[PDB]
């Protein structure tokens, strides 16, 4: 019918999966055993879009989990919500990347693609209509940011016309843990660009910033983080799974969404975020979710928004309200800050609208925005990359693989472009 | 699942395997026998009747060193077989362990990791200590990298090693040996980490107040360095680090493998009775010039790689906020070329307490890998001491007695004058 | 290993066992501490030296032994599990 | 009426088939003793095809055992359900064949197939219309590959008309168990292509990776790999003594996937078939038995169907289901996968219905397939006879028999000529 | 049923008959008497009084050797003239055994073994022990199995027989006897197992720590190893193999019946504490050069055939997994004419150890006989030392006053020369 499937690339991807299967499973009521304890109908009359049934009425997740470390995959299991997927799903190599962007690609990722292939159409197959693939990886490591990408271009040329998104991580330069990061960010972001739907950029000191100040946590885990971002992913496909006053869905947004094909790249933001100041009630309207929206605090990118034009806007909101009000307050934020909308586009601003309100909460919203922030990303990466390249630094370990000095500057090249053309989509002049 | 192969060579890797296995034995709760009463599928082999046999080879060249383990209280723990002990051995000579007495024995080592390689399913690294003074230490570990790198050529081997300390010395002919086994620990290794006894010595007298330590007081310090490595492998962490993850984020050139260990807090116990430790001031203490186990100073040189091994309870966001304070300090430096010298890693178990042993309970810990350019400075002092040596021909007639031909000793010097240089291209 | 077997696990020779006549006979003063040690434990004739720490029950030692619990494959193919609830108590 | 004879020849004939007999009895509920203690009236309406009846309300088997080695013999009386047979039909010689394939078929042979043809006549005239027989052998032995060539040459002149069935195991390269494996095969396959309607080449090496892969057994037995067999060959016969939504039988298949006489080589599948931990999850759903009608790891050939042409495709269904998915299952496999299929056959598939499930079993089926890929495993044979007999090596046993020279040169050359207008008809 | 009978000839045959049928009866269960307080049926027969005698003939030119056998532990398990003794022997002269002293007692032995055949019914095959060096084992040996084949040239003879080892030697005029020997063994014989005393020596003291072993320890494991061929013949087995199938899986030509023994595991219980046992180890074992039973090297031969013979506790999937990992192997070689080289056995039933003994019981244990171009060599080196001896005509007059034409020592040494020839022309790939 409209059926996604949920490939789960690298440690970050994996407990990242984990947690949105596990969050999910609580929006439509699901037992870690895999039935239903639930009391509405809608709670499960859309849920096949991310499950699939199993006899007794059984309902697993249509994910692949996929890792070169049988490591991570041990500690699945043993999550509260382990014994939920699939045994035959779980798709892991013996020898790890060791965060090798090359190595993930060529040296030992070409004996994993066979099998992660094969379970995805599988998966696939066992569907009507699909409509899209969601995958959640990180652009850092060396099995997410490595065969990932491998898997994208060999799913791109299977399936050209259905949907892809990539909820892709990208490494931080104020707060990073591998030296080789530029590295793999440069031979990662060249593979995002050519074959990519969409890409939602995620930043961890920008999650951690957010659970600093917004929600003043002392001891932010990887999982408050990781359900920030499963929550993220919600929002995205809540009005996909529940009807609303304004239906939309991921091929909505994006045709919308995307000027050119070049340009993808996207950032989210979730609007009630709460502190303990803050948790006295929810009794607030579209005006103090748009004030806390707005706001770049409370953005999980890593670029500033009023640094660029922003060229699009998105908002889905989830539950139920006026939509007088709403548009009243987009109408009210485009007039306001002129300057940072785009002039050749007018009402730079899609509107959503999903009745059903999160569970655990009763008003909840999400924004996808198209900046010229995310050109200043770009750039920061290639100064990094180009002073780890002008002296061959940490070379060997690519070239060991087999391959060739020219596909850094290829892709060095493909960024620099991008940026260029993304410096004259913002001074875009006259008309 | 991940496996790490023992090969300690010499009377320092027995007695440091002595250090080690016991207090790997308590990390994971092996009796003296060998019973539990798998993090331990790691570093101990299912056997039989249910007995957990260390994957570690004991190999010398005297016999005595390993006998009295043969007769220690962990004598049916171990592998007779593993013990592999040896007639004569090459007193401080490393033609002695290289050409004449070790090639007696290159087979017999080679047949030992063959039944452990069986055992393993996939091997994750080659773990070996040596040292660089004694003949059989430095000769023999030479021959048998040759042959493992032939045999495992894909494979990861690690150099844990004593490098011979600046003023100090329990010998006279060693520079000859430390000279000659430059060539192997640059070609036949990836990750060197020579440490010297001498500054061992200062900071077990300066923080942890024993000032009549033994070797055995040395030794668990370096068992608990390596169980700071391995403590992502044996056991989940936020952040899990593998062996190849952190070979990748060290080594600019495959010339430059030889980072700087770093323990912290060593502590005793009515010292860290009075001070509360938090993140913030167990790494700043890491980057102390008195708490480096080799003689050099970093702010004398620049860093390029650190890796970062946390372990204990602590949080990522303290570690942001620690890696924040250090880099806005001009004291600490970095090359214009690596503006991220970090890899984090986090583990939820702690570091354990030997019985009888010097450190404290401490809830929380840091190990530090830095690979700076101040390391090249103490190979200086060697080529000065060697050349002094060599010049007027000491000790010579000992190891061309042997049947080694002069002329290696001037390339082997050669060879670490070619180290000394490139290790100046990454000071520019 | 003491639990292994019901006769006793093979043990390192005592003086009593010693008796008289076999070759680690010798006089002076005699400890089993000496018989016992490798380095000056004194070898027989067509005997295997005696264990100097206790070895197991003879019965069995075995290199490995598992039976698995698989279940059969006339029981999984003929039983093909039908999914099984279970009827939770009263809340 | 329609009446088969389950002729038994070899070590691994005669235990393939003691365990068919134990598998139908339960189908039918037959005890051991021998009697009917089932429940519906339709488990005991047609048992005279397999079974003789006996006093008592007992079916004695219709199964002849033959082997060289008497010592089978008492292995198969000591089974479980050892006792039901009737000790009439075992003939039996005094020494066995030692795997020479010239010692059966002529030396020791011939003295023992008068006695086996005169018990096979015995139950020929037993039952008015016989629909055929049915042999169990393996192709690397001395029994089943010798005189059982033997006693099918005269069978099909004594009765031309019936069908006759082998369920032949064929020895792998990978692993084989007999040297002289090679030279027995290729002797025997010739006499399988002259006489032989139907054959099914069952692979040892695949019923391991099956096992390994599929139900992840950690110590499967023989008993496992023959207990699988006898679910295959009972669903080919599952039409025939059970009424079905669509009926077949063996003649209705056989006429349907032999395009010319001298093809008639497949490879077997069974549906159902998971590992332990796979149960708790799927879906009890005929698609899911669909994807393990064509599964890849399903069938039991040394062969993969990538590299041929699937001429023509059978799948028999047992349990009780709806008739349309399974026509468009069938129909929508032959649409996508079109390169795999012959062009010069519209409908390359076939399909039967049984409404009786198996034994504690909702849903099953057999899959009969006739692809390209089992030429894979006949020039595999020729690699491995070709060099053998260039050097004449093994041949003085052979030689010893009385036998000449050339009968290895003919029957090589009707291979070559076999998988020559093999792969004729894949390019065509 | 299947049944073989013992002919064992020599000194060397009578002490391992003696450890032999020691093994025999414990495996069973048999008293000393003989009394059970039908496995036994391959090696032991009944009597009226419902006794078990064994399927044996110790036969010797000395009767000492037998006379402790007849005040042993089993002087009435036995059967008193099945014991055949000789006035005065050989004294290590193959021509005394073979022309003046073998001639008198030929008709006796062979009317024994005529009796022992007819208690038979169906008889698959002869297991004989002797010795290359003895004149008893060489020279008497010789004709009663050249007479043996006319009478019975079907009936299956093995030869188990000791080899003059490289280095050590009992006797001096051994190789002589040795050349003189190795011609019977070429045109009567279906499969050979000679073996040197030295290789025990080494796996001994280094396996099962006995620095001072003797012949007892010797002779358990020679019997171990043939109760662990005629195990499939005794018992039970998924995979039970007889005599006559792996006769056809070792020899690719008539002249070629020299295989090479080899056992495991054979550990003292010291070293199986805490060591693990496993399926893929023990054959791991059985390729070492230093567990050979024959003092050559495994590397200087390719390998045409191997038998392999598990017992115990085995299943054939690890079986099948030990197997694909031997031919994953560069440097152990394989003929280009034999792609596939095994013969799987596999029994139920784990090896029985004796009281008193030297082996370690393991729940599993695997017997292999390989046939490589390897050993050949050692007929070299047996070459060799008869030459620098026969080119200055030492010894030479025992032989001839005996009454042998010396032209035989000639064409006995070019036996050998054409042998090893033939061993070269299978080392020679295409
Ligand atoms: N840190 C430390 N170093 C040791 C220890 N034991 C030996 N060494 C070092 O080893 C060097 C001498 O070699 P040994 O370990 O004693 O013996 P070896 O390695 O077999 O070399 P040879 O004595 O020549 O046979 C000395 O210079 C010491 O620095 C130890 O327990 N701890
Ligand atoms: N392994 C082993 N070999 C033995 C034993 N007894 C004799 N031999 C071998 O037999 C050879 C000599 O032959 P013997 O068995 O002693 O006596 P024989 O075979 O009767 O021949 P004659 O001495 O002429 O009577 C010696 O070289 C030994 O190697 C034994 O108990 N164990
Ligand atoms: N936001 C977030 N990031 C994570 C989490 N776990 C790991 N990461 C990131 O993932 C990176 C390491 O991923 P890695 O294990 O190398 O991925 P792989 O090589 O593809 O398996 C680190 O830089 C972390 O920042 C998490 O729970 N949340
Ligand atoms: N699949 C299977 N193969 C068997 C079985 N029994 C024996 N075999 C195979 O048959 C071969 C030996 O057959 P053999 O006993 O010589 O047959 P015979 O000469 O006709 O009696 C071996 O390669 C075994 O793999 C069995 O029960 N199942
Ligand atoms: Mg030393
Ligand atoms: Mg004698």
């Amino acid at each position: 019918m409209r059926e996604i499937v949920h490939l789960q690339a690298g440690q970050c991807g994996n407990q990242i999966g984990a947690k949105f299967w596990e969050v999910i499973s609580d929006e439509h009521g699901i037992d870690p055993t895999g039935t239903y304890h639930g009391d509405s109908d809608l709670q499960l009359e859309r849920i096949n879009v991310y499950y699939n049934e199993a006899t007794g009425g059984k309902y697993v997740p249509r994910a692949v989990l996929v890792d070169l470390e049988p490591g991570t995959m041990d500690s699945v299991r043993s999550g509260p919500f382990g014994q939920i997927f699939r045994p035959d799903n779980f798709v892991f190599g013996q020898s790890g990347a060791g965060n090798n962007w090359a190595k993930g690609h060529y040296t030992e990722g070409a004996e994993l693609v066979d099998s992660v292939l094969d379970v995805v159409r599988k998966e696939a197959e066992s569907c009507d209509c699909l409509q899209g693939f969601q995958l959640t990886h990180s652009l850092g490591g060396g099995t997410g940011s490595g065969m990932g990408t491998l898997l994208i271009s060999k799913i791109r040329e299977e399936y050209p016309d259905r949907i892809m998104n990539t909820f892709s991580v990208v490494p931080s330069p104020k707060v990073s843990d591998t030296v080789v990061e530029p590295y793999n960010a440069t031979l990662s972001v060249h593979q995002l660009v050519e074959n990519t739907d969409e890409t939602y950029c995620i930043d961890n000191e920008a999650l951690y910033d957010i659970c600093f100040r917004t929600l003043k946590l002392t001891t932010p885990t990887y999982g408050d983080l990781n359900h920030l971002v499963s929550a993220t992913m919600s929002g995205v496909t809540t009005c996909l799974r529940f009807p609303g006053q304004l239906n939309a869905d991921l091929r909505k947004l994006a045709v919308n969404m995307v000027p050119f094909p070049r340009l993808h790249f996207f950032m989210p933001g979730f609007a009630p975020l709460t502190s303990r100041g803050s948790q006295q009630y929810r009794a607030l309207t579209v005006p103090e979710l748009t004030q806390q929206m707005f706001d770049a605090k409370n953005m999980m990118a890593a670029c500033d928004p009023r640094h660029g034009r922003y060229l699009t806007v998105a908002a889905v909101f989830r539950g139920r309200m006026s939509m007088k009000e709403v548009d009243e307050q987009m109408l009210n934020v485009q007039n306001k800050n002129s300057s940072y909308f785009v002039e050749w586009i007018p009402n730079n601003v899609k509107t959503a609208v999903c009745d059903i309100p999160p569970r655990g909460l009763k008003m909840s919203a999400t924004f996808i925005g198209n900046s010229t922030a995310i050109q200043e990303l770009f750039k920061r990466i290639s100064e990094q990359f180009t002073a780890m390249f002008r002296r061959k630094a940490f070379l060997h370990w690519y070239t060991g693989e087999g391959m060739d000095e020219m596909e850094f500057t290829e892709a060095e090249s493909n960024m620099n472009d991008l940026v260029s053309e993304y410096q004259q989509y913002q001074d875009a002049t006259a008309e | 699942m991940r496996e790490c192969i023992s090969i300690h060579v010499g009377q320092a890797g027995v007695q440091i395997g002595n250090a080690c296995w016991e207090l790997y034995c308590l990390e994971h709760g092996i009796q003296p026998d060998g019973q539990m009463p798998d993090s331990f599928n790691t570093f101990f082999s299912e056997t039989g009747a249910g007995k957990h046999v260390p994957r570690a080879v004991f190999v010398d060249l005297e016999p005595t060193v390993v006998d009295e383990v043969r007769t220690g209280t962990y004598r049916q723990l171990f592998h007779p077989e593993q013990l592999i002990t040896g007639k004569e051995d090459a007193a401080n000579n490393y033609a002695r362990g290289h050409y004449t007495i070790g090639k007696e024995i290159v087979d017999l080592v080679l047949d030992r990791i063959r039944k452990l390689a069986d055992l393993c399913t996939g091997l994750q690294g080659f773990l070996i200590f040596h040292s660089f003074g004694g003949g059989t230490g430095s000769g023999f570990a030479s021959l048998l990298m040759e042959r493992l790198s032939v045999d495992y050529g894909k494979k990861s081997k690690l150099e844990f090693a004593i490098y011979p300390a600046p003023q100090v010395s329990t010998a006279v002919v060693e520079p000859y040996n430390s000279i000659l086994t430059t060539h192997t620990t640059l070609e036949h290794s990836d990750c060197a980490f020579m440490v010297d006894n001498e500054a061992i010595y200062d900071i077990c007298r300066r923080n942890l107040d024993i000032e009549r330590p033994t070797y055995t007081n040395l030794n668990r310090l370096i068992g608990q360095i390596v169980s700071s490595i391995t403590a992502s492998l044996r056991f989940d962490g936020a952040l899990n680090v593998d062996l190849t993850e952190f070979q990748t984020n060290l080594v600019p050139y495959p010339r430059i493998h030889f980072p700087l260990a770093t323990y912290a807090p060593v502590i005793s116990a009515e010292k860290a009775y009075h001070e509360q430790l938090s993140v913030a001031e167990i790494t700043n203490a890491c980057f102390e010039p008195a708490n480096q186990m080799v003689k050099c100073d970093p702010r004398h040189g620049k860093y390029m790689a650190c890796c970062m091994l946390y372990r204990g309870d602590v949080v990522p966001k303290d570690v942001n906020a620690a890696i924040a304070t250090i880099k806005t300090k001009r004291t600490i430096q970095f090359v214009d070329w690596c503006p991220t010298g970090f890899k984090v890693g986090i583990n939820y178990q702690p570091p354990t307490v030997v019985p009888g042993g010097d450190l404290a309970k401490v809830q929380r810990a840091v190990c530090m890998l830095s690979n700076t350019t101040a390391i090249a400075e103490a190979w200086a002092r060697l080529d000065h001491k060697f050349d002094l040596m060599y010049a007027k021909r000491a000790f010579v007639h000992w190891y061309v007695g042997e049947g080694m031909e002069e002329g290696e000793f001037s390339e082997a010097r050669e060879d670490l004058a070619a180290l000394e240089k490139d290790y100046e291209e990454v000071g520019v | 290993t003491v639990s292994q077997i019901c006769p006793p696990p093979r043990r390192p020779l005592t003086v009593v066992d010693i008796r008289t006549g076999m070759e680690n006979e010798r006089l002076g003063v005699v400890r089993d501490s000496m018989f016992q040690n490798p380095l000056i434990v004194k070898a027989e004739l067509g005997k295997p030296r005696e264990r100097s720490c206790s070895l197991p029950g003879i019965n069995f030692n075995y290199g490995l032994y598992i039976r698995g619990l698989d279940g059969g494959v006339p029981e999984a193919i003929g039983h093909w599990n039908v999914f099984k609830q279970q009827p939770t108590c009263p809340h």
